[PDB]
């Protein structure tokens, strides 16, 4: 009499390694600074 | 006459049917890679 | 008196990106910024014909160039001539492709388009995979009809 | 003595007809020209 | 506009992808129903121990 852990147990699982969607925070952005907005002023 | 199972019918004959065998040699091809090229880049408005 | 060249040149440094992932397409270009998440698009012909005549920043760019590889050079190498395109929202791009060292206001639209990106190669990816997971338990599927079909053929046919 | 290929082979697959998120260029666009613009005058 | 416009696009390709991989699967399903009604033919008791 034994444990049933003892024996070797096989598996068929095709492995379905799935991949989920990682998050990104977009930064806001811009082009032309204020101080070159003022510079544009005349 | 093969239509359908609905329709009672006796086949048995077996003379000259045509020959088939079973494929044990296909499998998935692993995915191929990125050449992904990069370098240095710069932007000017 | 002064001339028009040689004193004001309409164009300006705003970004540099050491790492940017140039990626083809159908009939244009695409260049990656993930430091400020945005994409830029170009024709493939490189339109930028003569830069030269922007005599100007043949000066700066060759510094602003040696300063970057030299930073860089730890990994990287020039594997290949630079080049210079005009995007479609008036912008200019000068690219210098580089090789990793193997050890042995309008915007938005730029954004749009990397989100847009981004969620094609993820779900493209995702889609290979599954798919070949599921070739796979084909594979299986096909052996297990096989050996099942010893016993009486005719049901197999029959159900297929 | 024939070649393998001669005998037909069944395929018993299930297809897994696919499609790819296809890619497209988003073109950058505006409501009112430079030239309205200038028409601001006052 | 181009975010709607953008947002249409793939949310029609992602429902269009979802009934192609469903209308396959459904396949699937009926030819696994087959093969267990097959089975079944043998020792029907494991197939309803096992459903």
């Amino acid at each position: 009499t034994i444990n049933t852990t003892d024996i070797s147990t096989l598996n068929t699982f095709i492995a379905l390694n799935l991949s989920f969607i990682q998050n990104i925070d977009f930064k806001a952005i811009e082009l032309y600074s204020s101080a070159e907005k003022r510079l544009a002023s005349s | 006459k093969s239509v359908d199972f609905y329709q009672f019918r006796v086949c048995s004959a077996s003379i000259t049917g045509e020959l088939f065998r079973f494929n044990l040699e296909q499998t998935c091809p692993d995915t191929k890679d990125k050449y992904h090229q990069e370098g240095i880049l710069l932007v000017y408005k | 008196s002064e001339s028009k060249t040689t004193a004001v040149c309409p164009l300006a440094l705003w970004k540099t990106f050491p790492r940017s992932i140039q990626t083809t397409h159908e009939d244009s270009f695409h260049f990656v910024a993930n430091e400020i998440t945005a994409t830029f698009t170009a024709p493939l012909t490189p339109v930028a014909n003569f830069t030269d005549t922007y005599s100007c920043l043949t000066s700066d760019i060759n510094t602003t160039l040696n300063a970057s590889k030299a930073k860089l050079a730890s990994t990287h190498v020039p594997n290949g001539t630079v080049q210079y395109f005009h995007t479609t929202g008036g912008l200019y791009l000068v690219w210098q492709p580089m090789s990793a060292i193997n050890l042995t206001d309008n915007l938005s639209y730029t954004q749009l388009q990397f989100a847009y990106d981004k969620l094609r190669d993820g779900i493209n990816q995702v889609l290979e995979e599954l798919s070949r997971a599921w070739c796979r338990e084909q594979v299986r599927d096909n052996l297990m009809w096989y050996e099942l079909s010893k016993i009486n053929p005719t049901s197999v046919m029959t159900a297929i």
